[PDB]
């Protein structure tokens, strides 16, 4: 593979330790997430061109519109939650136990 | 919310499922994944409160977490071979990844921390839902590209969700807590037996869908969610009580009752494949989910508990709600066992 | 004579938040009859201006 | 077509039939005060129904035939023995109290639907917001424990939040001595023995706690004892107040529509009276519940739901 | 209170001889009870006890012990008539036996 | 779990702390019996200063009519103590 | 076989359709009709067994054993209907149909042609007795005795399904003629050990084998009478029967494989015999007497021959019958005294003559006098023991001294001394009560005549 592949992979697996360590804010989380689907627009985007594959250049497309709706989804409970707290801090929502 | 609204989003949330279910394309079945937890993520929120809100967020970062995986997953097997198709991956490391986001999406060990805590941040509708409809599509998914999974991870993942249900189901006094243990409990049961036969995980899938569908409902009835609640109904609904009894006896998995069925035929398909010791430890292990549903019918049916002096009230008063589909679903999770021979009509 | 039912000291064992108490679990109160949990004082502090004199 | 979902997506709605003149009225006020007459009178002149005071017996009146029960069956509580023993280790006190809250409760969700369902008001004796008098005083008087008022907050937290406050709360002052002459007058034996502590402290009750906490949300009317028998003067008062303090105008179709999903159901509407809090004076052992449910069972018109007991003369059971 | 709930006392058994001087355990009405003896007393010792335990008595032999004796002794007759042994050490014929050829 | 379960010493153990940390007091000359406007010579306020010093200690806080009558540290431990619901 | 299953059946709606004064009498009385048609299966071919069907079948070894359920139904019925007096017509129709399902439970399973069936009705007897234990039983402990009642045999019968599935995927069928005329022999070998334990250790908890007897104290002390009723004189031969059943399939393993077993055995029916000596309630020595018996029939099973196995099966029958009398003797008191200390009543010969002779036939059956079949049963295990190994005869010597010492110990404390003065309440005994126990003993004294009926198959 070109090492841009692996940089990509590697961006992407940055970007998931990144939301799997928590630190106090809520946000930080969503920007990761975020991440996440940059890099994975980024590897699809290099995959389908260098294969010459026209007809799923619109499939990153979608991809993007999908990841808007998981932003906005986050954003609508980070307010209900900092609505809650006046923080959006994780450490606040442990009313629920295993 | 509005009733339009919320017939909007249960139609969107079930879509979104036969939308996984009716995909060839990669890229459709992420897509009715999102948009299943698009729509599913209000639901879980239609009674506002702080702990519905904790539910819902929680179930987000859980889901999308998944999803992120489920699409890197796909796209690594698009890298090394340029398919699209939902046959079989063909890379170790992208199915890897398929297997642990799927994993995560149906709650199986150690994946399982969301489960009790979803499912107790929520009404008991939204239980029902997320612990019977939520199961389909990534049971699908896995149903699919049965033939590509690695038996070991799976089996371990398996084993994990049927020990950790029975030992966390051990310690709840809340309903809901204990039906999720027991939900995760049986995902690990349903996904030890897919490497093998697909069909017995199909028929799993139904015979839990049918008793936690009827438990539930038994549950809203008597509107009960912790076991001191339920205490009180002998009192009021004696009938309901001994059918809660039955049900909770046939989800222990006692014979003659319909949820022997599905171990049984799956132990015996694990057989045929020379597998004999992780069977024996299922059943062993699923004697402590028969404990803890043996305590709730000690507590609830076989002996009776003191009562307070308003429910003289409640005496004068009928159900003004009544839920249609409660008798069926009681009978199918009680009287099937004659009819084992119909799993054929499942393959 | 009469079969043994049930008292108020049986029932109070399943009346906690958890089985099992241990130690660190005492503290755990069970969750209010409905599933609401009382306003918190979080007070959302306004911001002051200085508007003017200049 | 039954209300729900279904009714309330095609066509009902709730806002089209309020017409200014549904205003929950409560007419409060202590011990043997002439607020009921007051109430009738509001009730006739504005033309609102007209709830009496909820009793023991009040949810008899409700359902099956409108007479009451035997009171082991229904209440398993008494008043006259509270006049004459209200420190009686029995426990009569608080399970009189916590029964009369029940009740209130149930009359305050009949009321709500009725204005929802019909549009017409509704004139209410007391409520479940006044009910705390009674307890405040029983408690300062000795009669009930600690633990007692600390069980009907945690009942009255998780039961009256769930409904809107009445519109116009009119209360009918009458001095305490005034209140034990009219006793004397009256001839009820067991009243005889109301203590001039025990109105003192309703009174105190009423005057520092209720009508305070009624002015933020609603509009309250003042009235002596003796400018009270003019029931023209009030309903012209009543008629010419600015209903612009409550939370009433914050409501909308879907407000409502949840409203009346609850308030209909009345097990929903008492699901948290019988929460398992274990007070010895509300508990009741497994043998004696057993027993006292099999009685209610055989009952002439309660074995079987409404139109299924053929021995009251329901017919076609056998279609039904 | 000093008490924990509100509990009907325990109360006293009572005895069935004292409204029915004659009345055999068996219920409180004393025409059930009278009727419940009497088809406990026929169906048990009168039907199942004596009668059943004639057929049993006379069952059939089915279980072929008249028969093996009279085969026995048909056997023994004929046996010690001709000189023959009365039983052979081999239960099979030994000429449609065929055992391996090499035992080294 | 949460703290452990204090008990009386601990108590007069942090009380003459937080005094003797106080720069107006002799170290060695205080005592749980002395008073302080007596036996120490404070002043009034320098007594409000000491309650609320107190206040910091323990966590909770302490209306003037009951600080009014604690003039030894001796009051102190027992206001503390019947606040706290301490036997010993 | 249809003809005694269908009528069992009819059972349950002829009861609920029943008035509410007339249950206890109409289940009476067609329990006992039921029982005399199932009384025409003991006509037995010898060669080979009756095969009625695909699914069912009689033995000489089954033929018994149904006969003792669908006798035993009715004397359950007569001990029952007293301390249910005070109860609703639900509750007691919900009772009835209890006793109903075990024994159609019961039934079916002594006579299924198929390994995984005769499983199924096997665990499914499980949930009407746990039902009748835990919600009629008297005391609290009920709850404990119903738990360690249900997870002993559910832990021992587990592996079973699984060796069962696990043969049946090898040989091709479980049914259990193919079963026997296609034996092969096991061969030596850890795979083959760990299958015959998964085969052997279901029927050992329910004897039970000591060691594994835990639970039958608990249980059968805390049951109603009905339920210790059938928990002992039936149920308890459950493990017996599949251990007869089974052991086709397990030879030549079985040799060596039961020499803990037989030892475990042995010396827990001596260790059970003596703990009967020194016990304070009278149920629980019923009971530690019966896990005495049931080890003698463990031994009996183990050794393999066909002297041992007629012995077994006469022993089972008769300690039925036997242990079922001896319950209901100590309900009688119970229901008098409200106690089951043995010390509580005593002298009750000068009260009571009658139920005195009851308690000495009972206790002369316990010990197995001659020639009662508990005796039959007893000498022919013994002499089989004796074939395999000429040093049992001293456990075996030393068992019957102390069955006799407990028997006897029983009836002098219970009947014999000087009465309890205090006690006063100790009416004379009723029509039902001497009735039920000429119907336990009756029969006994009956088999003694024709002692072949309960031999078994290997008669
Ligand atoms: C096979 C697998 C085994 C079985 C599967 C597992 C079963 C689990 C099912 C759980 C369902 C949950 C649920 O509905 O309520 C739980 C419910 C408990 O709730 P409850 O306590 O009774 O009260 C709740 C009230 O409803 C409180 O709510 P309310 O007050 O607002 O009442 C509103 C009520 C009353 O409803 C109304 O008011 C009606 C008014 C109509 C409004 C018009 C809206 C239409 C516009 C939207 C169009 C969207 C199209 C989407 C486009 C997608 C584009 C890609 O509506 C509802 O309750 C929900 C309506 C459900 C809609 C079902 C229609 C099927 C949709 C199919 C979609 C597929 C399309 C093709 C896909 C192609 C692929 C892409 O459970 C039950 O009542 C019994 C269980 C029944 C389960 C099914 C039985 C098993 C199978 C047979
Ligand atoms: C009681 C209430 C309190 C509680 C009760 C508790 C008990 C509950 C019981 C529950 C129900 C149980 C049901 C069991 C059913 C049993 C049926 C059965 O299997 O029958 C078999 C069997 C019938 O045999 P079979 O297979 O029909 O035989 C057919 C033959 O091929 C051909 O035979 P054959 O051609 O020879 O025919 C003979 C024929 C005719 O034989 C004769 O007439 C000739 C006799 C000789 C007469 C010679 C003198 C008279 C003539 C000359 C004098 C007049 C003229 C000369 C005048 C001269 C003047 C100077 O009469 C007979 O067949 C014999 C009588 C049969 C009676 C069977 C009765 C069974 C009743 C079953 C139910 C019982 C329920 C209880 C109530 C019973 C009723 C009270 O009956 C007997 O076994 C009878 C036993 C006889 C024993 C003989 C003595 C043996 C002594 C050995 C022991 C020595 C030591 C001391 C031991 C003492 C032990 C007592
Ligand atoms: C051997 C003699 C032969 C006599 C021939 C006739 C015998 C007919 C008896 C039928 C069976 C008896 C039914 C038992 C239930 C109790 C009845 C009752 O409640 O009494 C009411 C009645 C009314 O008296 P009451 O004035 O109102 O007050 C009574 C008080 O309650 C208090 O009164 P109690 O203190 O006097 O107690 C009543 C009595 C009743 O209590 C009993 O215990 C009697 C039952 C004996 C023990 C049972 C278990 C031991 C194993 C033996 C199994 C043998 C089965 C054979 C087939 C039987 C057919 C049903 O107790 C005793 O007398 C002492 C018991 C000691 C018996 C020792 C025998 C050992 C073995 C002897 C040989 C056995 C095989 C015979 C063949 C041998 C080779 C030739 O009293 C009697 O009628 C006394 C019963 C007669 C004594 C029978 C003793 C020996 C019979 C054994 C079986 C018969 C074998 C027949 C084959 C031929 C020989
Ligand atoms: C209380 C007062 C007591 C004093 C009064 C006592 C009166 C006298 C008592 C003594 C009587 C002694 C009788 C001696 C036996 C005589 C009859 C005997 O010979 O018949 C036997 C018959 O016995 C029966 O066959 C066996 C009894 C069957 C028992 C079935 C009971 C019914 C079922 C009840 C439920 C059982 C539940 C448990 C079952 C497993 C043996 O038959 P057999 O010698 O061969 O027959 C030869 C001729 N045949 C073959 C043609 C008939
Ligand atoms: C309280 C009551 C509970 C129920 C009791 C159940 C009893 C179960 C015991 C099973 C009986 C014996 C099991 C197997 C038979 C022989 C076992 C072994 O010791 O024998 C030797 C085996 O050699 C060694 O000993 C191997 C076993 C050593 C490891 C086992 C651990 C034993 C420690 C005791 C633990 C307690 C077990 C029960 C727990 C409750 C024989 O030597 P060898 O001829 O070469 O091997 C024969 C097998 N081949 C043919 C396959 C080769
Ligand atoms: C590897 C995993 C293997 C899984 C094997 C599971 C065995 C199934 C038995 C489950 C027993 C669970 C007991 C438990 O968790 O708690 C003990 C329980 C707690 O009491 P609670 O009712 O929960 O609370 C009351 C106070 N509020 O304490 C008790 O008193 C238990 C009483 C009944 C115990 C019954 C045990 C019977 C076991 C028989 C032997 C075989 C068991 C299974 C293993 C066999 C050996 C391999
Ligand atoms: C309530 C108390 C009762 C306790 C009874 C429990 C004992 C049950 C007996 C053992 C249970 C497991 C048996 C497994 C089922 C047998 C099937 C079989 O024979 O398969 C074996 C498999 O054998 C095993 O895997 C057995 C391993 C053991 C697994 C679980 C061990 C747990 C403890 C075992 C010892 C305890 C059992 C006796 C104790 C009794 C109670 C104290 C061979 O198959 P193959 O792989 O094809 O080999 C041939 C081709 N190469
Ligand atoms: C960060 C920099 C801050 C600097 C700015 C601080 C400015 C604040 C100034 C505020 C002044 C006031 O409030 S003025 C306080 C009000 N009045 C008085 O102080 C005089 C009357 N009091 C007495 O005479 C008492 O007896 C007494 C002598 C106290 C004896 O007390 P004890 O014997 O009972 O200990
Ligand atoms: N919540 C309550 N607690 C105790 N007693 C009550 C309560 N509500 C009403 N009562 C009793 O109702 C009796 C008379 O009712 P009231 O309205 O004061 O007089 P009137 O019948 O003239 O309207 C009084 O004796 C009073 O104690």
């Amino acid at each position: 593979m070109p090492l841009v592949y692996m940089n990509i992979i590697m961006a992407f697996a940055i970007a998931l330790a990144g939301l799997l360590m928590y630190r106090s804010h809520l946000m930080s989380s969503l920007l990761c997430l975020e991440g996440m689907m940059l890099s994975l627009f980024i590897m699809s985007t290099l995959i389908i061109l260098n294969t010459h594959f026209t007809l799923a250049n619109m499939m990153p497309i979608i991809l993007l519109v999908f990841a808007a709706c998981e932003a906005a989804l986050g954003l609508s409970l980070l307010v209900m939650v900092s609505n809650t707290y006046g923080t959006d801090y994780v450490q606040n929502l442990n009313l629920l136990q295993c | 919310m509005n009733p339009i609204i919320y017939t909007t989003l249960i139609m969107t949330v079930m879509s979104g499922t036969m939308l996984v279910m009716i995909s060839s394309h990669w890229l459709l079945i992420w897509i009715g994944f999102e948009m299943n937890l698009l729509a599913m993520i209000p639901v879980l929120m239609k009674n506002f409160n702080p702990r519905a809100t904790e539910a819902a967020t929680k179930y987000f970062l859980t889901q999308a977490t998944a999803s992120m995986m489920l699409m890197m997953a796909i796209i690594i097997n698009l890298l090394y071979s340029g398919q699209w198709t939902i046959t079989k991956m063909f890379n170790p490391v992208a199915m890897t990844m398929m297997t642990m986001a799927l994993a995560m999406k149906l709650g199986l060990s150690p994946f399982h921390f969301w489960v009790p805590e979803v499912t107790q941040g929520i009404s008991l509708q939204a239980g029902l839902l997320l612990l019977t409809w939520q199961k389909l599509a990534p049971l699908s998914v896995l149903c699919q590209i049965s033939q590509s999974i690695n038996p070991n991870l799976m089996l371990t993942m398996a084993m994990l969700s049927i020990l950790i249900g029975g030992w966390g189901g051990l310690n709840q006094t809340q309903l809901r807590k204990i039906m999720a243990y027991s939900s995760i409990a049986h995902m690990g049961w349903m996904t030890a037996v897919l490497p093998y036969n697909t069909t017995m995980t199909i028929l799993n899938l139904l015979i839990y869908i049918t008793m936690t569908l009827a438990m539930f409902m038994l549950l809203i009835h008597s509107s009960a969610t912790t076991t001191l609640s339920l205490s009180h109904t002998w009192n009021k609904m004696p009938v309901i009580t001994s059918l809660m009894m039955v049900t909770l006896l046939s989800m222990g998995g006692l014979p003659p009752l319909s949820g022997f069925m599905p171990k049984w035929m799956i132990i015996q398909e694990m057989t045929k494949n020379e597998s004999i010791i992780m069977p024996t430890l299922m059943a062993m292990t699923a004697l402590l989910n028969l404990y803890f549903y043996m305590r709730l019918a000690y507590s609830s049916s076989l002996t009776m508990f003191p009562s307070t002096n308003n429910m003289k009230m409640k005496w004068q008063f009928e159900h003004t709600k009544q839920m249609k589909l409660l008798p069926t679903m009681i009978v199918l999770s009680t009287l099937v066992l004659p009819m084992t021979p119909a799993l054929s009509s499942l393959n | 004579a009469r079969q043994w039912q049930p008292d108020v000291e049986w029932a109070e064992q399943f009346g906690g938040a958890v089985m099992y108490p241990t130690k660190e679990t005492a503290h755990w109160k069970p969750p209010p009859w409905n599933d609401v949990d009382p306003p918190k004082d979080t007070l959302v502090s306004n911001l002051t201006l200085n508007f003017g004199p200049q | 077509l039954q209300y729900g979902p279904l009714a309330f997506v095609l066509g009902e709605r709730t806002t089209r039939k309020l017409t200014e003149t549904s205003k929950v009225i409560t007419v409060d006020g202590n011990i043997c005060s002439g607020k009921g007459r007051l109430a009738r009178e509001i009730a006739e002149k504005l033309g609102l129904r007209h709830f009496p005071e909820a009793g023991i017996h009040y949810a008899d009146s409700t359902t099956g035939d409108g007479k009451p029960l035997d009171v082991q069956l229904s209440g398993n509580c008494s008043l006259e023995k509270f006049y004459d023993d209200p420190k009686s280790n029995d426990g009569n006190s608080y399970r009189l109290q916590s029964w009369l809250y029940a009740s209130r409760l149930l009359q305050y969700a009949d009321a709500l639907e009725h204005l929802l369902s019909t549009g017409q008001g509704v004139v209410l004796e007391r409520s479940i917001y006044s009910d705390f008098v009674f307890l405040e005083a029983m408690y300062r008087q000795g009669f009930i424990r600690k633990q007692c008022v600390e069980h009907y907050n945690e009942v009255k937290k998780v039961t009256a939040c769930e409904y809107l406050p009445p519109h116009v709360v009119v209360y009918v002052d009458v001095p305490v001595p005034e209140i034990q002459s009219r006793i004397q007058k009256k001839g009820n034996p067991h009243e005889m023995k109301i203590t001039a502590a025990y109105l003192q402290d309703i009174e105190n009750a009423y005057k520092k706690t209720f009508l305070p906490e009624m002015s933020e949300k609603c509009e309250v009317l003042q009235y002596s004892a003796r400018e009270a028998e003019d029931a023209e003067k009030v309903v012209e008062d009543i008629e010419y107040l600015k209903c612009d303090k409550g939370p009433w105008p914050d409501q909308d179709d879907r407000t409502f529509h949840r409203l009346r999903m609850l308030v209909q159901n009345k097990l929903e509407v008492l699901n948290y009276t019988t929460i398992p809090v274990y007070l010895p004076e509300i508990t009741i052992g497994a043998h004696q519940s057993d027993r006292v449910f099999q009685k209610f069972t055989e009952l002439p018109g309660r074995k079987y739901s409404p139109g299924y007991n053929e021995d009251v003369g329901d017919k076609w059971i056998w279609l039904k | 209170p000093t008490i924990r709930l509100q509990e009907d006392p325990d109360p006293e058994d009572e005895n069935l001889y004292e409204k029915n001087p004659d009345s055999h355990g068996y219920d409180k009405d004393p025409i059930v009870d009278l009727w419940n003896m009497r088809v406990v007393f026929f169906f048990g010792f009168s039907i199942v006890l004596v009668l059943g335990s004639t057929f049993v008595a006379y069952l059939p032999d089915y279980r072929m012990q008249e028969w093996a004796r009279r085969e026995a002794e048909r056997l023994v007759k004929y046996r010690e008539a001709n000189g023959l042994p009365l039983m052979e050490s081999n239960c099979f014929d030994p000429n449609k036996i065929q055992l391996p050829e090499d035992e080294d | 779990s949460d703290a452990p379960p204090l008990t009386l010493e601990a108590i007069k153990d942090r009380v003459l702390y937080v005094l003797k940390l106080y720069d107006k007091i002799d170290p060695e000359k205080l005592s749980v019996n002395s008073h302080f406007m007596k036996d120490l010579g404070l002043d009034s306020l320098d007594q409000v200063e000491i309650i609320m010093a107190m206040e910091d200690e323990f966590g909770f806080e302490i209306p003037d009519i009951d600080a009014e009558k604690l003039m030894c540290p001796q009051e102190i431990v027992d206001y503390i103590a019947d606040k706290k619901d301490v036997y010993e | 076989m249809l003809k005694i299953i269908i009528p069992t059946t009819m059972l349950l709606p002829m009861t609920w359709m029943s008035k509410h004064n007339m249950i206890w009498i109409n289940a009476t009385v067609h329990s006992l009709l039921i029982s005399l048609i199932s009384l025409s299966l003991l006509n037995q071919l010898g060669e080979n067994s009756l095969n009625f069907s695909l699914t069912f079948f009689s033995d000489s070894l089954s033929a018994p054993l149904l006969v003792l359920t669908t006798w035993l139904l009715p004397l359950m019925l007569m001990a029952s209907q007293s301390h249910l007096s005070k109860e609703t017509t639900t509750r007691k129709k919900l009772y009835i149909t209890m006793l109903i399902l075990l024994q159609l439970f019961l039934i079916m399973t002594f006579t299924a042609t198929e390994l995984i069936l005769f499983y199924i009705l096997f665990e499914a007897t499980l949930v009407p007795t746990l039902i009748i234990i835990t919600r009629w039983g008297n005391q609290t402990e009920r709850l404990n005795a119903g738990l360690y009642f249900l997870f002993y045999t559910l832990a021992g019968s587990l592996p079973l399904l699984v060796a069962l599935v696990y043969i049946q995927n090898t040989t091709g069928s479980l049914n259990f003629l193919i079963i026997h005329y296609w034996s092969h022999p096991l061969s030596n070998s850890w795979s083959n050990i760990f299958m015959w334990l998964a085969c052997i250790m279901a029927f050992m908890v329910k004897m039970p084998l000591y060691g594994l007897h835990l639970w039958l104290p608990k249980a059968h002390v805390e049951a109603p009478i009905a339920g210790s009723m059938v928990l002992a004189a039936v149920l308890l031969k459950l493990g017996g029967y599949g251990m007869m059943r089974i052991t086709t399939i397990l030879n030549p393993l079985t040799n060596y494989m039961a020499y803990p077993f037989l030892m475990l055995s042995m010396w827990g029916m001596i260790m059970t015999s003596s703990i009967c000596l020194r016990q304070t309630d009278l149920k629980s020595l019923i009971a530690y007497s019966s896990v005495s018996h049931m080890a003698l029939v463990i031994v009996a099973i183990m050794i393999q021959t066909p002297w041992s196995f007629m012995g077994a099966t006469a022993l089972m029958i008769a300690h039925g019958l036997t242990s079922s009398m001896l319950f209901c003797l100590a309900n009688t008191n119970y229901e008098r005294v409200h106690s089951r200390t043995m010390i509580l009543a005593r002298g009750l010969q000068t009260l009571l003559p009658l139920m005195a002779t009851w308690w000495l036939v009972a206790s002369l059956t316990n010990l197995a006098l001659p020639p009662s079949i508990n005796l039959i049963g007893e000498l022919f295990i013994i002499t089989a023991s004796f074939s395999w190994s000429n040093i049992t005869i001293i456990l075996m010597g030393m068992n019957m001294m102390i069955t006799a010492l407990y028997s006897l110990y029983m009836l002098i404390t219970t009947q014999r001394g000087k009465y309890t003065h205090h006690i006063n309440n100790i009416k004379p005994s009723f029509t039902r009560e001497n009735a039920l126990m000429a119907l336990h003993i009756l029969p006994l004294l009956l088999l003694t005549l024709n002692p072949k009926m309960i031999l078994g198959p290997l008669y």
